């Protein structure tokens, strides 16, 4: 989940993005968070090749 | 209405009383109104004339023609903004002053707000248009317009004086000879009988008036407006008079400094002119600019209420060489 | 003038909805919330007697020609493709698409295909109306808006539904959704509302349960000299330990018989006896709050929500039932056949359109219908057709 | 639920079908009262005798103006003709909101 407090403890989402006015016509943001984390299960099936050239 | 601890009382009225807030300039619609989308400005002038030829011999030399003349200008606008806040303390425990009971209200106040804010926007806007007849833009504490038109686009100020302690000299016939031969002179296209207006504080006004020629002048057979029976303007607080194919009106407002006068014919095109820029919002950026902008805002909390007004524009004479100054001497 | 001066704000009405709701009910949580709820049996069983009228209105489901010759050809066309559907039927659909009573939200997907052989090659039927879980959605965001808060564009899936143990453009899409304004893409689930009441339902029951348990009422106590309990406790070959072993044991077993008594001895060393035997009892008074009423009340507050508080004695629960399938009929009828058709190029005027017409939900009186035919036919108001014959 | 209602008339042109060259409506466009001015949503004549249009905040044109009276159909509920922004039926079960809420509170901590 992103750390706003709407989602805390929520749910998860692959991108979140937010746009902000001040609304006093004079000002605007824009926000976008990610959290995830690459995980390969197996490192058992991935073999390294290095080579010797010339 | 509560008295004294034991007593009571009876709660008659209000009275409200405000300053005069003047519109002469505003109602003779001098100006035109432009509004444009940045805060710079151009202006084009193309000036073109004539010379003589002189005489040559037969079958010999030739004479040749001269060039024209061009010019181009800058300028830039100012910010004017005024702001306000309405706090809790100010209606926690304070009486309308209106009706014996009636608790304050923020209404009243932001409405209260509101008449002020118009009033100042509209009071500026006033004093504008008479700094900018002077041939000066108006732009206090703010020295980075400061535009003298008279130095700007080249000229020098007419003078026209008028002394008014010599009751056998009529005061008209310097005023003619001096304002309408320049004014001819420079009206710069090939126009006629242009309408000739003045501007005069009250004091000078005044003194016109009571010059004995002008008395004698209308004195004899009634004529019509008549000046000695009945009143100049009528009822109206704004006196008006007209002799000798002119035009005098009396300034109320006070801008003018007293005695001076300031004499400048009709009819010109594009001598004065006024533009608006757009305000610092994103809503307006870079968009069509408006006479004013008015802002209000409640705070989401319940602790605070404020509101908000801010205008920019400039005023502009293209002509400067058009203006005489008046000054009268007693 | 024709332009638009404004915008849906879709994307904002969203936004201040979602700090409007206690935490454990926005978006991302609102899926687990669900599940967790139902296994309450009121909650279950509220839900379950709607889908059960449901699924028996879209069952003997009717398509309704109109006048041309052409509308009727189409019209069989489109019962064809409804009803031919590769593993689907319209009751599976319907007990799918109803469920945005549970999440404020359903999303199908419709595919087509060809046909390669039988009554009419070479048009286009619809294979799946493929249904999207909810909880298989993208929780972050689960729909994407245009740069502004104005329209949709499409929806999102999460990525980790394509594995075993992406947008879909929203021209693909049939959206439902019930208990909000058209400017609320995540509709309101009907358990809004309810969860403050489920929360304290629970509660309550739970505190009866220990309660119960702990009302030791009656229980028998026994008062015995100090002196032969510490001499047992350090000489346990002392016969003050083998009447104490005795004790424990008996005690336990001490219930209401036929040879039930009690001998104690009498002995006395102060105001108060050395050996007593009495049963307890609350010195002063019970509970007050009668937690039964508690529960009854926050039981027809959840059940009203979804018009099936009757259980706790045209209807309430029958009007409601029409809610539902109207909503899933304006979907089938305004997404699909128009669409359906243009594939086929059946394109025809507005009065010609056919449409679909869900089933009846409450059975026919054979009473109350036979006698009204004969009052009717006893005057000729009723015209001679096969179509009032075969109602027989 | 909150007194006042605003929806916006657009028109368009029609292409093909049977009314080839009139004009549709296209939508019956919800203008969302959150998504109003906070600070004046309707905005008046120099007096307070008529309605000039209504008023849109800025900060819905953003993701995560004022529009003529003529363009607008306005409804309203519980008040006369010259209360613009009308009673809610919410106004009046307040009061009695707030109470059943703390009393209900009260039976479970007494539980």
């Amino acid at each position: 989940p992103s750390d706003t407090l709407r989602d805390a403890n929520q749910a998860a989402q692959e991108l979140y993005v937010f746009f902000k006015e001040s609304n006093y016509l004079r000002e605007a943001k824009i926000e976008s968070e990610t959290s995830f984390l690459t995980v390969n299960n197996r490192p058992e099936l991935v073999v390294k090749s290095t080579g010797k050239f010339t | 209405m509560q008295n004294g601890d034991f007593q009571i009382l009876d709660y008659t009225g209000l009275i409200s009383t405000m300053p005069r807030v003047d519109t002469l300039l505003q109602s003779m619609n001098l100006f035109t109104e432009h509004f444009g989308r940045t805060t710079v400005a151009r202006i084009e002038r193309l000036d073109d004339g004539a010379g003589d030829i002189k005489a040559v011999q037969r079958g010999g030399v030739r004479q040749h023609l001269a060039n024209d003349r061009k010019k181009i200008v800058n300028l830039n606008i100012p910010f004017f903004p005024l702001d306000r806040s309405i706090d809790r303390a100010d209606i926690q425990n304070f009486r309308e002053f209106g009706t014996e009971n009636a608790p304050a209200t923020v209404d009243a106040e932001v409405q209260r707000h509101m008449a002020r804010i118009r009033r100042s926007h509209a009071i500026l806007k006033s004093k504008a248009m008479y700094a900018a007849l002077k041939g000066t833009s108006w732009s206090p504490d703010d020295p980075v317009s400061d535009y003298n038109y008279y130095d700007v686009w080249g000229a020098t100020q007419t003078t026209a004086d008028v002394d008014f302690t010599k009751l056998g000299v009529d005061p008209i016939e310097v005023l003619e000879a001096e304002a309408r031969a320049h004014i001819i002179d420079w009206a710069g296209d090939n126009g006629d009988n242009y309408e000739i207006v003045v501007l005069a504080s009250r004091q000078w006004f005044s003194a016109l008036i009571a010059h004995p020629q002008v008395t004698g002048a209308y004195s004899q057979y009634p004529s019509t407006q008549e000046i000695l029976r009945r009143r100049l303007g009528g009822n109206a607080n704004n006196r008006i008079f007209e002799h000798k194919n002119i035009l005098f009106i009396e300034d109320i407002s006070g801008n003018i400094p007293a005695g001076e006068a300031y004499i400048f014919p009709r009819g010109i095109s594009r001598m004065f002119e006024i533009y608006y820029a757009p305000s610092d919002t994103l809503r307006d950026a870079n968009q069509a600019a408006q006479e004013l902008y008015v802002f209000f805002k409640e705070s989401n909390y319940l602790r605070e209420a404020k509101i908000e007004s801010e205008t920019s524009f400039l005023t502009v004479n293209n002509r400067p060489e058009l203006v005489v100054k008046s000054t009268g001497k007693f | 003038r024709m332009s638009e001066q404004g915008t849906f704000a879709l994307a904002k009405v969203q936004v201040d909805s979602e700090r409007m709701k206690a935490e454990e009910i926005r978006w991302p949580h609102l899926i687990g919330t669900a599940e967790s709820m139902k296994q309450d049996a009121t909650v279950a069983t509220g839900l379950d007697m709607l889908y059960t009228f449901v699924e028996k209105a879209f069952k003997d489901f009717k398509v309704i020609p109109g006048e041309s010759e052409e509308s009727k050809k189409a019209a069989k066309f489109i019962e064809y493709c409804l009803k031919n559907m590769e593993g689907q039927t319209l009751r599976q659909f319907a007990r799918d698409a109803a469920t945005f009573n549970e999440y404020g939200l359903s999303v199908v997907e419709k595919v087509y295909t060809q046909i390669a052989v039988g009554e009419y090659v070479g048009k286009y039927k619809v294979k799946n109306l493929a249904f999207r879980p909810q909880a298989s959605l993208s929780r972050t965001n689960p729909i994407v808006y245009n740069s502004d808060g104005s329209a949709i564009v499409g929806i999102k899936q999460s990525l980790s539904a394509f594995q075993n143990y992406v947008i879909i453009p929203i021209s693909r899409v049939m959206l439902m959704n019930t208990g909000g304004s058209s400017s609320q893409a995540l509709g309101v689930s009907p358990l809004v509302g309810c969860y403050r009441a489920w929360r304290e339902k629970i509660l309550i029951e739970n505190l009866e349960v220990v309660g119960a348990t702990k009302d030791m009422g009656g229980v028998i106590e026994l008062k015995i000299p100090s002196q032969i309990l510490n001499k047992a406790a350090m000489d346990p070959s002392s016969p003050e330990a083998d009447m104490v072993r005795g004790l424990m044991s008996d005690a336990a077993n001490a219930h209401s018989g036929e040879q039930s008594f009690f001998m104690l001895p009498s002995d006395t060393k102060d105001n108060a006896p050395q050996y007593s035997m009495t049963l307890k009892g609350i010195d002063g008074m019970g509970k007050q709050y009668s937690t039964a009423q508690l529960i009854s009340d926050r039981k027809k507050s959840i059940l009203d929500r979804l018009g099936a508080g009757f259980i706790n004695v045209q209807t309430i629960h029958t009007q409601f039932v029409q809610r539902v399938n109207e909503i899933i009929l304006e979907a089938l009828n305004e997404n699909l056949l128009p669409q359906l058709l243009a594939l086929n190029d059946i394109r025809l005027p507005e009065t010609e359109m056919p449409y679909v017409k869900a089933g009846e939900i409450v059975d026919v009186d054979m009473e109350g219908f036979s006698k009204a035919i004969q009052r009717i036919g006893a005057v000729g108001y009723l015209p001679k057709t096969p179509k009032v014959i075969n109602r027989v």
